């Protein structure tokens, strides 16, 4: 499933993890 | 045209290479009776 | 009192510096820190402690090579003021490590030359060692002994250095090195030993039955040359010789310094087992041209003048009587107007032997230095493989893009090739 | 049977240069000597016509 | 087989290159020289320089 | 260093991949590979079943 | 120290990349986390050339990974060394290339350009004596064929002496994936002669066949691939990173390797390749590394070098030897395929020994090779782009970024004059 | 050292290497996973001229087994002595030739023989010094016949100084197997007089009648001649693999074979053959041997040598005896069959002696001979020729391949040309 998580920017991202907190 | 061109063509081009290698083979055989006369020398 | 200040330079300096030193140590009896549990003061120096340090100046442009003799056995053998290393290399370019890297530790390294001098009472020589393929090996090895020539007039500059092999190389571009490096090898240095890999690869498999060697292997039997030269210096011996005494029975012009090494006998411990060893057969092999470290053989030439140094149990009747022999040989060649060409040396201690290592041990040998004519045509060979490529501009651009003129190519072919000349006076007999 | 009697290849741009030595006290016996060793050349072995001549 | 050629041709190539070749024979005549053939131009002159 | 020159220091040595569970087989090393599917066959009979049920 | 500092651009840059960083990380005994786990000592002396140190016994890689896709960042982080990398080195832009390279290099990559030139600003003043760059990227994209060749143009300007390496993917003819390659591929090649020190030519059919035919692998995937690529660039400085015998690194490769300085292109190669049957049934031996590497099915790019003269040879070997039969092999090669080298160089092989082997295996060996047989590749391009850009195809893409036509021609023109330049020294007899 | 390079081509060439594979490792004592599991130090000393070193105290053969239908390699790889053979030494195409010499040797061959040469120049550079080569094949099939007639015909330019041995297959007349035989034997014979240091013709029928009458099988399968095939190939190289009174090898059989090099075909024999009925009954002794080997019934070629005149004769004798019995027994084969021998070379008879004999056995000897007689062969097969070219039959197969008619002409012309000098060799004064 494509996890975009990283690829968002601060701006315009919601709380969803990140790969590797 | 005729049906068997293609297998006619594969004839021709047959004994063209044929030819050719059969005067090269002439070359050779002289050249190399030459080689065996001046390596006694 | 005698002392010899060793200058060894690149990646060859190094691990020639490792090859001998830990011979001198075994000889004199220094433990790996340093201490004895005074033949060694012409190697090492007294300090405070009590402890005895080398007088050897290691350089090179790349780190790796010196940083394995600071973590090795000796880490604290050798003072860590005299092991330099430099951030970037030449990289087999001579042009490099000539004008660029080399002017930058050009400083240091006759700092640390100067300090070791002050400390030497009566300064012998200097031992400098160098090879003809690497840049920094080349290249500063070049500019220090021009520029040792400058501060030190009459101290004697002997060349111990590696000649590219004709057959084998390990690297392309090494004619260039060679050829620009043999003007500092013809008119500021003395005595030359060049010797190539190969023939010492062609010795150890015949005779010492290690068909697989390395590096170590080498450098072990070089070791054995530089004790055996020096070993005068060190210990008393019937005819002691100095190094300015074998240097001026060697060298008849001053365009003339390159004598070629002989080290005899040099077997297994299999074969010495059954062999006898005295002093003709020892003497005879000295003049066999499969046991020359220098790929051409001396009966394409003739002799112009030879050094003898014997070591061990020798005596002087046996010595007379093989120099009686070897001079009675047709096959032997001389000059003409060299009647008498030998100079003897008897040492009395047999030479110490390395655990480990792989000549057998013997109870006498024989040293052997002649400078002959045959040397020419390896000259020759050196010409042919740097000449096959300068005429294209092959790997020029290293060159002049590194900043050094297109000039000087074509004046260091030139002298070489004049140089070539000098030895067919030499050959010529009126 | 191989035969190889040849010379190192030679480009000829510094193939003009003489010695920086005089060792003969006269070219006299300069030429006389050269002349020895040109009569010298196929006898003695060697690519540089240097050592001990075949027997 | 390189010498079946010979022993048909006759005077094609004849033994002893320099002994003279027959005027008139029923053997194999020289093929012409030519850059692109069995026969060529640098051929000849080898055996001839031969 | 007699093991270099030794007539039969080969005796001591290995294939370097006897097994598929060596632990030198390291992907440093190029003689293990992910290419390598020892889990084929079964995949393939296990994908049949799937099908043929659907 | 000596330091490399890693250049990633496009998917198989960072795929190809990612495979090389956890590869070393295996040599020098990182962990996923970052710390080190290794035992000897030689694996923590000179890690410095490649990582960058962090609090807590932690080092970073000296990578900069550039792409014009966001979606391959997720991959790489997700990857398994995924954590390793620092997530500020990473620049991404918000739209791709879309194989264009046109859009690559002038639209979209010079938004791009700055950041990455301020982070590899940043990574070169952090090491004290830079070596150089080492870039991998494709030739057939549009990113690395395409913003790659503008930031390797703007680098050379800022740090003209240090080296240039370049791990090119070039495109392959009989296996191709996009129909708009030949004209990046022949835009990129003109950037390629004009500013870089080194390039090796890696092709993607190479390494399947290598695949197929050396090891039998039943299904190797790309990461088998970037296994072989980073078995290749591994070896290029495991002798600048580990000691030996005799020392070398990448100028000691690139003086002795590059005679004129049109010439960088190189083939590279790495001998012990075996099947899981072959292992049963073999000797690792000098001479069976030297013949399996010259084994011409061994090369891992697209032409016979027996179709070309081998200008010159390089040897790299890794693991404790004995030199005497790997010089009597190099001489032996040397002498037997006489013709195969060029006569106006003597020697042509040049040779380097390195102590450590490559972890888990007791012997490698590496080769770099400069040969005329690499113009057949271009050759080959040019006879496509040639047959595309006779009829104006595919033009408007490249036409509305708003360059001009003039720039294919002179590409075309300078890769016409690399391939005329290169058959006339293979056809130069020297005169002596 | 003096190494042998293994040959195989064909599916009978396929099973009799393999065979012979199989019984030069039960003398080598030589396991099916590799292993030496023998006694004796002289069991493993020159192991290296048939095996090649493969980790683990692993022997490899050093072998090339080829053929064009992939099915006949899997019967190889599923025998006893079937994993010993190196997965890589096998090469292999896809399509067969139907026994066709054409399709083999000018259309299918050509893509193989590429393949072929690396993995022969493998096994070329891997032995410091190749004695040579040596093939098995048979001149009846599509392959062996065809392709490896190519093989023996590129070898030569490339490696000329080697010997060449063939362990050939000529085709029978009595009970033949394949109706276009008579074409791929006169288009291998030529190519085999032109490329053959020595020939050894073996024909399926003499060893189908030496398993009836000498040894009494009742059953006779292809593994019997494939073991009495591989015995007499045994104990042509066993002199050169073990030490004896009087050593030999390949060449010191081949220059005394051939007095002019358009005659190297013989015809072998193989001497201890006893059936179980004649193992309670006899003493092993040298005069049974040369008796037995005499005997014209004992051969496998078919060709009554009685017929002809022996030109040269060989035996090379196995085990440990005394030479007065061998010496006295070819003088005395030579005065009483005076008829039988030329009268222009005397002392026709050479003998070489090994001392190892074979295993599960105490004397053998094998018996290799060049007699006038073998032309008795070839004139039967130019008799089966032109009864089939002159009705240009099944020629189809061979024109449709692309080659001319005159191929067929000289091909004849070749073996008449040939049985015209070996007739005249027979009648000749002194
Ligand atoms: N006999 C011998 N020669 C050596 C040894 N080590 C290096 N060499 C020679 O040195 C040459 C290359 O130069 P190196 O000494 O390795 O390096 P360098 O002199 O510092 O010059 P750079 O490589 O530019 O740094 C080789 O061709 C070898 O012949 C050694 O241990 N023994
Ligand atoms: N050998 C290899 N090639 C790859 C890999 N991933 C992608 N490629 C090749 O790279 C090309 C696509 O590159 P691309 O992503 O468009 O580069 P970009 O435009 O710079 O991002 C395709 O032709 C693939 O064949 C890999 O892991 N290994
Ligand atoms: N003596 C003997 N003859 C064999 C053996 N195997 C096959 N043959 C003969 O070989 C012939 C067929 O050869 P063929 O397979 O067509 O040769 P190829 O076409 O070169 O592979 C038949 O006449 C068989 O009698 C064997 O093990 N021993
Ligand atoms: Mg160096």
């Amino acid at each position: 499933r494509k996890n975009c998580s990283f690829s968002t920017p601060v701006p315009l991202s919601l709380g969803q993890p990140l790969p590797y907190e | 045209p005729l049906p068997m061109h293609r297998d006619a063509r594969a004839q021709q081009t047959a004994e063209v290479v044929h030819a050719h290698a059969r005067g090269a083979r002439l070359t050779a055989a002289r050249l190399g009776r030459a080689q065996h006369q001046i390596n006694g020398q | 009192m005698r002392e010899c200040i060793s200058i060894h330079v690149g990646q060859a300096g190094v691990q020639i510096g490792n090859a001998c030193w830990e011979l001198y140590c075994l000889e004199h009896g220094i433990q790996p820190d340093g201490q004895m549990p005074d033949s060694f003061n012409t190697f090492f120096s007294e300090t405070g402690a009590g402890k005895h340090v080398p007088r050897a100046v290691f350089v090179d442009l790349e780190p790796t090579v010196v940083d394995e003799v600071r973590t090795g056995t000796y880490r604290q053998l050798f003072h860590p003021e005299q092991l330099i290393t430099g951030k970037e290399d030449a990289a087999n370019n001579y042009a490099r490590g000539h004008y660029t890297i080399g002017k930058e530790i050009v400083d240091l390294v006759l700092d640390r030359i100067r300090k070791l001098a002050d400390l030497c009472t009566g300064l012998q020589g200097f031992l400098i060692f160098h090879s003809f393929g690497g840049g920094t090996g080349s290249g500063f090895a070049s500019l220090l002994m021009e520029r040792l020539s400058v501060d030190y007039g009459k101290k004697s500059k002997l060349e111990f250095a590696i000649y590219p092999a004709p057959q084998v190389s390990t690297a392309v571009v090494e004619p260039y090195n060679s050829i620009l490096t043999t003007h500092t090898t013809l008119e500021h240095s003395d005595c030359a030993f060049m010797v190539d890999n190969e023939a010492i690869y062609d010795i150890c498999r015949r005779n010492l039955d290690i068909e697989r060697p390395t590096y170590t292997n080498l450098n072990r039997l070089i070791g054995q040359i530089v004790s055996s030269i020096t070993a005068s210096l060190r210990f008393d011996g019937a005819l002691n010789v100095d190094l300015t005494e074998f240097q001026t029975n060697l060298v008849p012009y001053p365009r003339i310094h390159f004598p070629l090494a002989t080290y005899a006998p040099v077997i297994s411990a299999e074969k010495a087992y059954h062999e006898q060893l005295s002093v003709a057969e020892i003497t005879n092999a000295c003049f066999e041209p499969a046991n020359q470290m220098v790929k051409c053989d001396p009966r394409h030439g003739k002799y112009m003048a030879c050094c003898m140094l014997y070591r061990g149990d020798v005596v002087p009747k046996d010595v007379n009587a093989a120099i009686a022999t070897i001079k009675t040989k047709r096959t032997i060649q001389f000059v003409d107007w060299c009647p008498t060409g030998f100079k003897v040396g008897i040492n009395y201690q047999p030479p110490t032997v390395v655990p480990g290592g792989d000549l057998a041990k013997v109870q006498r040998a024989v040293c052997m230095l002649s400078n002959t004519t045959a040397i020419a045509e390896a000259w020759a060979r050196l010409d042919h493989k740097f000449d096959l490529m300068y005429a294209k501009r092959a790997f020029v651009h290293w060159y002049v893009g590194e900043g050094m003129e297109e000039g000087e190519f074509s004046e260091a072919r030139e002298d070489l090739a004049a140089l070539e000349k000098d030895y067919e006076e030499v050959g010529v007999d009126s | 049977p191989p035969v190889k009697l040849d010379a190192l290849w030679h480009m000829p741009h510094f193939k003009k240069v003489a010695s920086h030595l005089a060792t003969f006290p006269t070219e006299a016996d300069r030429q006389r000597a050269l002349k020895a060793h040109k009569e010298e050349y196929a006898v003695r072995q060697g690519t540089l016509r240097m050592g001990n001549y075949t027997h | 087989p390189l010498d079946k050629v010979l022993e048909q041709a006759g005077r094609h190539s004849w033994v002893d290159i320099t002994r003279p070749p027959t005027p008139r024979t029923q053997g194999l005549k020289t093929p012409p020289p030519d850059p692109i053939g069995t026969y060529t131009p640098a051929c000849a002159k080898a055996l001839f320089e031969a | 260093e007699f093991d270099l020159s030794d007539p039969l220091a080969l005796q001591k040595e290995l294939p370097a991949r006897i097994s598929d569970n060596d632990m030198r087989n390291t992907i440093s090393g190029m003689q293990k590979f992910m290419g390598e599917d020892l889990n084929f066959q079964e995949r393939r009979r296990f994908q049949k079943e799937q099908s043929r049920e659907w | 120290m000596r330091e490399i500092v890693h250049l990633q651009a496009g998917q198989c840059g960072n795929q190809i990349g990612a495979k090389f960083w956890e590869v070393i990380s295996d040599e020098h005994g990182i962990d996923p986390t970052g710390t080190y786990h290794g035992d000897s000592d030689l694996q923590l002396e000179r890690i410095n050339v490649y990582y960058n140190e962090a609090t807590g016994g932690k080092y970073v890689p000296r990578a900069v990974l550039v792409d014009l896709e966001p979606g391959t960042m997720d991959s790489v982080r997700s990857g398994p060394f995924g954590q390793i990398f620092r997530p500020d080195n990473f620049v991404f832009g918000q739209s791709g290339a879309g194989n264009n390279w046109a859009k690559g290099h002038y639209t979209e990559g010079a938004e791009l350009v700055d950041s990455v030139l301020d982070v590899v600003r940043k990574e070169a003043e952090s090491c004290d004596c830079l070596q150089g760059f080492q870039l991998t990227h494709s030739l057939g994209g549009g990113t690395g064929s395409g913003m790659g060749t503008l930031l390797i143009s703007k680098i050379r300007e800022e740090y003209p002496d240090r080296i240039m390496n370049t791990f090119s993917v070039v495109p392959s003819p009989k296996v191709s994936d996009t129909v708009v390659e030949p004209y990046n591929a022949t835009l990129s090649v003109h950037q390629l002669v004009e500013n870089t020190d080194e390039t090796y030519c890696i092709d993607n059919e190479a390494l399947y066949d290598i695949c197929f035919r050396t090891l039998k692998l039943t299904t190797p995937t790309y990461g088998d691939l970037n296994h072989l690529v980073s078995a290749t660039m591994s070896g290029v400085t495991t002798c600048l990173r580990f000691p030996g015998q005799l020392n070398a690194d990448l100028r000691k490769l690139a003086v002795n390797m590059v005679p004129f300085p049109r010439l960088h292109f190189f083939m590279p190669g790495f001998a012990p390749l075996t099947s899981r049957g072959s292992q049963q049934y073999r000797a690792l031996t000098v001479p069976e590394l030297t013949q399996q590497m010259f084994d011409a099915k061994n090369m891992m790019a697209a032409c016979d070098p027996r179709h070309g003269r081998y200008l010159t040879v390089a040897a790299v070997f890794r693991g404790r030897m004995s030199m005497k039969e790997v010089d009597e092999q190099m001489l032996n090669v040397q002498n037997k395929n006489s013709s195969y080298f060029v006569e106006w160089i003597p020697n042509n092989v040049k040779t380097a020994v390195c102590d450590i082997p490559p972890r888990g295996l007791k012997m490698s060996a590496t080769f770099i090779g400069n040969s005329t047989a690499i113009q057949e590749l271009f050759k080959r391009i040019s006879e496509q782009f040639t047959a595309m850009f006779r009829r104006k195809a595919f033009l408007h893409w490249y036409t509305g970024e708003g360059m001009d036509e003039m720039e294919f021609t002179e590409a075309e023109s300078n890769m016409n004059d690399l391939v005329s330049e290169y058959q006339q020294y293979q056809d130069a007899t020297a005169e002596e």
